[PDB]
């Protein structure tokens, strides 16, 4: 017996053939579309549908339908009904209103601690600058003042007491659908194969719900429908999205009523939003399933409404009209397609008369006018109005009809003129030559140098290239004929990391019939399946990749590099590319493809070689002016062999291989492209056992001859940029291109200002028109016809990365981002820590972009309090264990301190950080800056600030006297504890920031590592088997290696860890350690094992209860000596904790001081006038949303200076250069070690083929003496940005000399601990938050450091020696992950 | 010098003829034949017989009217309509435009009606 | 003799154009059809890598 | 002076052969039914020319690699 | 002169090259039924020739 945990959110695609195959059986007639599915379903019904119909209540429904008392319906109709939940009694509405008032009052109270701490540390207690009526109450004011200490929130809490109706509406929809879902999930985890029958939860409806299908019945309107489980998940998600929108707008409106700057920048009247949603559902009901075409194409309306505000007249009208025409064309296509589809089926009467009559235009007009009104001629409202794209459900996508159009478009004949292809290839080779010259100061080697004019031989003899403006057209054809010698070598050993992934792959051709259920396939096909299953190996008859590599019996490391050169992938007998409808977007769009495993290897290899070598040559790929924006979907299919392979042959030739990058067009035309969804089987006829004889249908076709979406995208980016170069050559305008793979942006400049004709604009308009003519002509001459639907011309407006920027100002679409934020968001097996982390991250993203703090704060605490208090009881695996444990923790915190009630304990629990087992997802610094080198100091400063709420403190300095010793008790209980260190060095290597000694909670990978190791030990693959069996002792050797050395530097240990061939094994393991299914992969069942659930719930209970272990109340009389509050440098405390936890003598270079605690805020200049000064150069009242003079500021940490040797790095692999750099860092950091020569000898001989001395010629030697201050590892933070968006930082200016004066007079001209970037970053964020709270931005701000916590730092001297024998053993035990050895021929051709 | 320059000019005449002949070529993409059972190889021919084949439908193509006009270097109808001062609206689009402007609240539209 | 060199340079450049255009035609002429018969390696040539492989089999 | 003219006559005959090859190519690839029926069923000595061109190309490819390996052995 | 003979030789090389390209084109396109086996048989023959020449 195994459980089946189900999804809580969509996480997938809604299906069409599923609904069809269910309804056709239940109602014994074609339900959605006449197709082969109905025949094959009625003839051979599936099991689970047989069970669903076998029930008695659905049989009563069928009997009531046959008589004709109820009429069938479309799922979208019931979506429209459920949304307009008119049936609401008074008592349930009262209950929900009380519940919402409770959730609100509790969520406002939790954030009070953080707001109070901020307002203290800021010193902004002064000059802070229905509500009055319910403020002036006696008892209500007392009940508020019981636990709220900031007037800024007293006013807000009083103002938010009476919520509006629509909020309550969406709230109760959410809670009821959520209750149905969670009840089903729990009862399913308990008893398997359970169907939920409900008719009293949602008043008036009736659900027969199950994992395999759902049936909804409404008696008073006597309608019935059949849907899938995903559809019900989607209805829940729609309700949730609308709830979130309403909550956010509610909070923002109240806050903005308080002050103009607090809330978000957007205003909305929720009545308009509700009418808007309702009209959307109305359209969706009118056009049953084709309404999503209309709703998609509506997207142009908002772009036009913005161009009305940001563009001149001509482009304005042009875009307006094109968009209108596209909308109406979409509507007509939808209507005709619906009438064609539903012509002969059960739902033939449901088509409304308003479609035929022609009166849907008035409805569509009203909807568009409501959008226009909700915009209300503002750039903000219009920018954040994009969420409408998300609210309504995702369409039911059908597989078959999605391919046929692509078939019609794909296989055809294209004609090109020879000059076109020739000049394209000429531009390509020009780009490659320019890249080589500007990179290596060397021209690539050629074999056909004879064919070259003298004017070009003089360019070859001297290593330089001609510029672009001088170059002509005809010369390109001259440059079309050349050949190259090998320049880039090919990696020989397969890299196991990039290739392994959880995504699925299709079975080989001869076996593909095992994707369709046993019932649907006919008799003889099943007989052939059974008779042939044995011929193939156990490896390739695998559904996924993890299995495919975990079952390779004959798996050779040189197999791939032998195969890519022996050309075994061409003319292959079993090759089939199967399209599955799992691509997820609002339009039907496309559906993505899957090959067998081997070809997937080859394709990944091609893309990897390009990304490593070539894409470095085209940096574009990630005064009359005109920008042109082009959609680049459907750009793939137009490609043919010639157009792509002429340019691909150059890369193929450079790499020395034959037909590597040209595989796609060389083998795809032969193979049979079929659709493989479980419920969509193609009619097979009889006596046909393989695909190459099946007769073509609506399902499968052949002779593609065109790119398949997604594969080899880099080739098409490259060739597009080359073609664009050619265009610039013919048109004579300075061009620039930006291709991200989804939208191509081409900007044009031409020097014909001061030469204008009697107008300063409307000449660039003619430039636009002429350039667009030339571009249409060019792309059409290449063979890809460009439609007027994709491209559009603009001058001052550019949509980039779906972000709107105008006049150098950014406009953020936050509400879209935080749209779905719920109880178990982003979880795997219903975690608690991960859920809290994800909620914190999404809401902090709101605060970073939307430019509002208090809104994000209250909105985060709402859902945090929800998941903690209300919905923690109802949990899948464990019934009440987590609630009991959190109640224990709350009672414990109540006893430890002097908190009055469990409620106040919940407050102080929701404010404590997660490092100490608290509930605060994201610390108090993340508001002010983004990165920091160490966490523990920030945890301690945060907890100090939080505890400063209950105990009164100044926070300007350390108060000598504390009457209430809560903070001091907390500190003395955090410093004093026992020591239990085990495996300290390997742990300090994997995570350099770790504490250990059981003072911090353990994450899932560390727990599951042993189980994954054991199950990997029994794997038919020799590689994984050996490296899993030997996995335990290597940890011991790694622990003992760096043990002797006395001074311990963690990051240095990290480099030692990365250089050794154990990093890749750990990666491959803790990759698998993330999936919910472990110990069960080899048995190929989706269900999980129970012992995994047990370990998960045990670790959850322990991580929850951790706070007692960290903060025990027993050590009050055990140790009554409490530390004083006189000086109390917190960096010393953090160093003490990190050292005692591991019991080491001294750990150096890992504790940077907390900049929030260090600096102090001050406005009036003094005689000192020290510390960094930040002043704004613009003079305004409020700078929010107004750009300033200066360039932006991104904090860039100080680099490391190194001298590179002289040699040709071209003939070398990526991993080898990486390893040489790592070994260089080691030579730099371990000069003081005594075994140096022997230790480096062993390392260089093990990782590389070279001996040390020769190897030393390649090591880039570092010139910086201090590596503590300057080093580069994946563990250290690389840049230190600010919270506020980039554009706002331009408005200020920072001067850092006055602090440098004192920092240089005392401890002069030496490196100091504090990192300087975060100082000015915190300054900028501080300016912004002050502007939000006081509403008047300060003129100048000054930051004075605290002269205590700024410690020294000097490059230490190491003592002790390393263990070389165990190091050699480590490198010997796991040799498969070693990077390739530098052969002798390679090293001899190096120096030339 | 008469003889050497005469030979040189004959050389250049033949050579420019060859160059023009090459610039004239058109090459057709690979594809499947009618009654598709195999792939026909890519064939290259002079323009004229190619356009003749396009005209007499010897090769399956989606659109033929644009191809012949494009090979004849002339700008077709669509292209001009694609690059103009303004785009001619549709009739139904004209109805939408007239219903968008003139907000006289004459919709008399009931949400329950729709 | 000046006109001799000038006319020879004209002929040289035009020959180079002819040769480049014919080369691109040769390349784009391989196609998915010739890959069925294995003639592709014939038209586009033999690159370094595989030949080196052959050399390995020559020595053992 | 006269050898110059002899070389120009050699060039003339070569370019005439090239022009004939161009005509043959275009008419052969243009011929609707001249590909299968009315085929040349010939050009066997041209195959040897193409294979020997590939032979010389393969030797030119192989000669440069052998310099590198012999330099490896000596150094 | 020297320039004249040098440039005549270079033009002769270009002529040889274009002749080879025209040859491979006109032989590859004409007949499928013969080339399909002739060219790959000659290619495996060239492979054997390389093996024996290095040997």
């Amino acid at each position: 017996a195994n459980v089946y945990l189900t999804d809580s959110y969509l996480k997938g695609v809604i299906s069409f053939s599923e609904c069809n195959a269910l309804g056709s059986y239940i109602f014994n007639g074609p339900y959605l579309k006449n197709d082969y599915t109905n025949l094959i379903s009625r003839q051979n019904p599936l099991i689970e549908h047989m069970n669903l119909k076998k029930l008695n209540i659905t049989q009563s429904l069928i009997s009531k339908y046959h008589k004709g008392e109820i009429k069938l319906e479309e799922p979208t109709y019931f979506q429209s009904l459920l949304m307009t939940y008119k049936s609401m009694t008074s008592s349930e509405q009262i209950a929900t209103t009380n519940l919402l008032k409770k959730i609100i009052r509790r969520a406002i109270e939790i954030s009070d601690v953080k707001v109070y701490a901020i307002l203290n540390k800021l010193g902004l207690k002064e000059k802070d600058k229905n509500q009055s009526h319910l403020k002036a109450d006696k008892n209500h004011s007392t009940k508020q003042k019981d636990t709220i200490k900031t007037t800024l929130l007293k006013k807000l809490m009083c103002s938010m007491q009476h919520p509006p109706s629509w909020l309550i509406h969406w709230f109760n929809l959410y809670t009821k659908l959520n209750n149905i879902l969670t009840q089903y999930r729990s009862n399913e985890v308990k008893n398997h194969g359970f169907t939920l029958i409900d008719n009293q939860t949602l008043s008036g409806f009736q659900f027969i719900l199950n994992q395999y299908g759902c049936i909804v019945y409404h008696k008073e309107l006597k309608r019935i429908t059949v849907t899938t489980y995903n559809q019900f998940l989607t209805w829940k998600d729609i309700s949730l999205s609308r709830l979130n929108v309403c909550l956010i707008t509610w909070i923002s409106n109240c806050l903005n009523t308080l002050n103009k700057s607090l809330g978000l920048r957007c205003g909305f009247n929720n009545v308009i939003l509700t009418q808007l949603f309702l009209y959307g559902d109305c359209i969706l009901k009118l056009f049953h399933n084709e309404g999503f075409y209309i709703i998609k194409e509506v997207e142009g309306f908002i772009m036009s409404l913005i161009l009305n505000i940001t563009e001149e007249d001509q482009f304005r009208k042009r875009f307006y009209n094109s968009m209108l025409n596209n909308i109406t064309d979409a509507a007509n296509k939808a209507q005709k397609n619906l009438l064609s589809r539903v012509c002969h089926t059960l739902l033939d009467k449901t088509v409304s008369d308003n479609i035929i009559n022609g009166r849907w235009i008035i409805l569509l007009s009203k909807f568009l006018k409501l959008i226009k009104l909700a915009g209300d001629n503002n750039l903000n409202n219009l920018s954040e109005l994009y969420f409408l794209f998300r609210i309504f459900g995702h369409p039911m996508v059908d597989e078959r009809q999605a391919m046929d159009a692509v078939k019609i478009n794909c296989n055809e004949t294209k004609f090109y003129l020879l000059s076109s292809l020739s000049m394209l290839r000429g531009a390509f080779i020009y780009r490659i030559i320019k890249g080589f010259v500007n990179n290596y100061n060397r021209w690539p080697t050629l074999r056909n140098a004879i064919v070259l004019p003298l004017r070009w031989l003089t360019y070859y003899k001297l290593n330089t290239y001609p510029s672009l403006l001088e170059l002509t057209e005809r010369d390109l054809i001259v440059l079309s004929g050349l050949r190259f010698y090998r320049e880039f070598r090919l990696p020989k050993k397969v890299d196991l990391e990039m290739i392994i992934n959880d995504k699925a792959i299709s079975p080989p051709k001869n076996l593909i019939w095992t994707s369709f259920p046993r019932n649907y396939m006919p008799s003889h096909i099943q007989n052939y399946i059974e008779h042939e299953k044995l011929k193939f190996s156990e490896s390739d008859k695998s559904r996924r990749v993890l299995e495919y590599y975990l079952r390779d019996n004959k798996f050779n490391e040189c197999d791939l590099y032998n195969c890519v050169v022996n050309q075994s992938y061409l003319n292959n007998p079993n090759h089939v590319v199967s399209l599955t409808g799992k691509e997820r977007e609002l339009s039907v769009g496309r559906m993505f493809a899957m090959q067998p495993g081997m070809f997937r290897q080859v394709q990944i290899l091609a893309e990897k070689m390009i990304a490593e070598n070539i894409l470095q040559f085209f940096p574009e790929s990630l005064i009359s002016k005109c920008s042109i924006i082009t959609d680049l979907s459907k750009f793939n299919q137009a490609f043919r062999y010639e157009t792509s392979c002429i340019c691909s042959d150059v890369l193929d030739e450079l790499h020395g291989v034959q037909s590597l990058f040209s595989w796609l067009h060389l083998t795809i035309p032969h193979v049979t492209i079929i659709c493989t969804y479980r419920h969509a089987p193609p009619y097979i006829g009889d006596h046909i056992v393989d695909l190459n004889n099946v007769d073509e249908q609506s399902g499968l076709y052949r002779y593609h001859m065109g790119g398949i979406e997604g594969w080899c995208q880099k080739l098409w980016t490259i060739e597009a940029i080359s073609l664009l170069d050619l265009i610039s050559l013919k048109g004579k305008f300075s061009i620039t291109a930006l291709i991200n793979g989804d939208n191509q942006s081409i900007d044009i400049s031409k020097p014909i200002r001061l030469m204008e004709g009697q107008t300063h604009a409307q000449a660039d308009y003619l430039l636009a028109l002429n350039s667009l003519k030339l571009l249409y002509k060019e792309y059409a001459g290449i063979g890809h016809k460009l439609k007027g639907t994709e491209t559009y011309i603009s001058r001052d407006m550019q949509f980039m990365s779906k972000t709107i920027q105008h006049n150098g100002v950014y406009y953020p679409a936050s509400i879209k981002k935080v749209l779905r934020v719920g109880p178990w968001i982003n979880t795997i097996l219903d975690d608690f820590k991960v859920s809290l982390e994800s909620i914190g991250s999404l809401t902090q993203e709101l605060e970073y972009r939307g430019e509002s703090l208090l809104c994000s704060l209250i909105f985060r605490n709402v859902w945090l309090y929800n998941q903690i208090a209300l919905q923690l009881k109802n949990h899948a695996l464990c019934n009440n264990k987590l609630y009991l444990d959190i109640l224990k923790v709350l009672k414990h915190l109540k006893t430890f301190f002097n908190l009055d009630n469990i409620d106040t304990a919940l407050t102080l629990y929701m404010n404590l950080p997660m490092l100490f087992g608290g509930g605060d997802p994201n610390l108090l610094y993340r508001s002010f800056y983004r990165r920091t080198p160490d966490f523990l100091t920030e945890a301690i400063v945060h907890s100090v600030f939080i505890l400063s709420y209950y105990t009164n403190h100044d926070l300007k300095d350390k108060l000598q006297d504390l009457s209430d010793d809560r903070l001091n008790k907390f500190l003395t209980c955090i410093i004093t504890f026992d020591k239990n260190p085990n495996a300290e060095f390997v742990t300090l290597m994997r995570d350099p920031q770790a504490l250990g000694s059981e003072r911090q909670a353990k994450i899932t990978s560390e727990i599951n590592r042993l189980a994954v190791t054991e199950v990997l030990s029994t794997a038919p693959n020799k590689i994984f088997s050996k490296s899993a069996q030997h996995y335990t002792t290597t940890e011991i050797d790694l622990n003992d290696i760096m043990q002797n050395i006395e001074p311990t530097y963690p990051h240095g240990l990290r480099v030692v860890y990365e250089s050794l061939p154990f990093y890749k094994a750990e990666k491959i393991v803790n990759l698998i350690s993330g999936t919910k299914s472990i110990t069960n992969i080899l048995e190929k069942t989706s269900a999980i094992d129970l012992t995994d659930i047990d370990r998960a719930t045990e670790m959850m209970r322990k991580n929850i209860t951790l706070l007692i272990r960290i903060l025990p109340l027993d050590c009050n009389r055990d140790k009554r000596e409490i530390l004083s509050m006189e000086n109390l440098s917190i960096t010393e405390l953090s160093k003490y904790v990190r050292e005692r936890s591991w019991s080491l003598s001294n750990i150096v270079g890992v504790t940077s001081p907390s900049i929030m605690y260090t600096m102090d805020i001050k406005y009036t200049t003094s005689t000192i006038s020290s510390g960094i000064i930040i002043e704004k150069y613009n003079v305004n009242s409020l700078t929010r949303g107004e750009r300033g003079p200066t360039k932006p500021w991104v904090g860039s940490s100080t680099q490391e200076k190194k001298t590179m040797p002289v040699y040709n790095r071209q003939v070398l692999t990526k991993k080898q250069r990486d390893q040489i750099d790592l070994l260089a860092k080691l030579d730099w950091v371990y000069a003081s070690i005594d075994n140096k020569d022997e230790f480096m000898e062993e390392l260089s001989i093990g990782t590389l083929g070279l001996t040390y001395e020769k190897a030393k010629k390649l090591f880039p030697q570092y010139l910086s003496v201090n590596y503590l201050h300057r080093l580069t590892v994946s563990s250290r933070p690389c840049e230190f940005p600010a919270s506020i968006p980039a554009y706002r930082t331009t408005n200020y200016h920072f001067d850092t000399s006055p602090i440098n004066r004192i920092l240089t007079e005392k401890y002069g001209d030496e490196d100091i601990d504090i990192v300087f970037q975060n100082c000015i970053s915190f300054g900028l964020s501080l300016m912004s938050v002050v502007e939000q709270f006081t509403n008047v931005c300060p003129n100048r701000i000054i930051l004075i450091p605290k002269l205590n916590e700024i410690h020294l730092m000097k490059p230490p001297i190491f003592t002790g020696d390393v263990d070389i024998h165990k190091l050699k053993q480590v490198i010997q035990k796991q040799h498969m992950f070693l990077p390739d050895k530098i052969s002798l021929t390679q090293y001899v051709e190096l120096f030339l | 010098n008469d003889n050497i320059t005469a030979r040189l000019d004959r050389i250049d005449e033949k050579l420019s003829e060859i160059l023009g002949m090459l610039h004239t070529l058109v090459v057709a993409s690979a594809g499947p034949t009618s009654a598709r059972d195999g792939i026909r190889d890519a064939m290259v021919g002079l323009r004229e017989e190619m356009i003749e084949k396009i005209r007499t439908e010897a090769l399956m193509t989606n659109d033929r009217l644009e191809a012949m006009a494009r090979l004849r270097n002339e700008e077709s109808e669509k292209m001009a309509k694609d690059t103009s001062d303004e785009v001619s609206l549709n009739p139904t689009s004209e109805k939408l435009n007239n219903l968008l402007e003139g907000n006289d609240s004459d919709n008399d539209l009931s949400l329950e009606d729709f």
